[PDB]
């Protein structure tokens, strides 16, 4: 199968809080194993230290829990007020369940020719490059 | 294959570079066969070689040169006990025509590696 990873950024840290999305349209799981996986990310120790030296004071509280249940903003939009976030890049891996021996993360090429709101749509099924992968 | 020698040699400005380079500098450099210092092989003139590094980069410059206008060579090395790491694989096709994919290669290279850290110690660290 095919999993993409999206980086979208804001476009600058206001009042020194800085936040970052990462948006997996691929997978199509229940709320609750969101809320499972979103609950072992959050004790995750490799991530914190990743980010002990990115100036984060506490990279323990950075994951909102509620991001499986509050609706998402589409791609291109934002809040009254705020700047929509910059999709800084994109990632593709390929992971194949008969027999993982290495996960090729790469890079997606040629991100900007595509219709980037409808491919990052959590509920769209015709994206051209997102696949739908049924969990 | 003497003809062809001839044309690449009087020919081509780079391997007249070479060849004038080897005969003028590089000749002091020459090792009788089978000394341990012998570094480079030339299978065509039978001569083998000990050159410094500070000579090895603009041999290998040059060599390089000749190499950019296709020029003919069998410029060969002797490798020792330490060296880096050399893969032969001749396949033998079934039929007469394959594509190696990138992948595929990504898939072979990972598979090296694999074996490399079963079948050795590999230093530690980054």
């Amino acid at each position: 199968h095919k999993i993409h990873f999206f980086f979208t950024l804001k476009p600058e840290a206001v009042q020194g809080k800085y936040g970052f999305h990462v948006l997996i349209p691929g997978l199509k799981m229940a709320a609750s194993t969101k809320k499972s996986i979103i609950a072992s990310l959050q004790h995750d120790a490799t991530v914190q230290k990743i980010l002990h030296e990115q100036g984060v004071a506490n990279p323990e509280s950075c994951l909102d829990p509620h991001s499986a249940s509050v609706p998402s903003l589409l791609y291109g939009s934002s809040k009254l007020n705020h700047r929509p976030y910059q999709l800084k890049t994109g990632f593709e891996l390929v992971f194949d369940s008969s027999d993982p021996d290495y996960i090729p993360i790469h890079q997606i090429k040629n991100i900007e020719s595509y219709n980037l709101v409808s491919e990052l749509s959590l509920t769209n099924e015709q994206g051209s490059l997102v696949r739908p992968v049924y969990c | 294959d003497t003809i062809q020698l001839t044309a690449q040699r009087k020919y081509l400005a780079e391997v007249q570079a070479l060849e004038t380079l080897l005969a003028r500098e590089l000749s002091v450099f020459l090792t009788e066969p089978g000394s341990k210092k012998t570094n480079i092989i030339n299978r065509i003139t039978g001569k083998t070689y000990a050159l410094p590094s500070t000579e090895l980069l603009r041999f290998y410059e040059h060599l390089e040169q000749c190499r950019k206008q296709g020029a003919l060579m069998y410029f060969l090395e002797r490798q020792g006990t330490y060296s880096g790491l050399m893969l032969d694989y001749d396949l033998k096709l079934n039929t007469n025509a394959p594509s190696l994919e990138s992948s595929v290669l990504s898939r072979l290279c990972h598979r090296i590696f694999v074996h490399i850290k079963n079948s050795s110690v590999l230093p530690e660290g980054s």
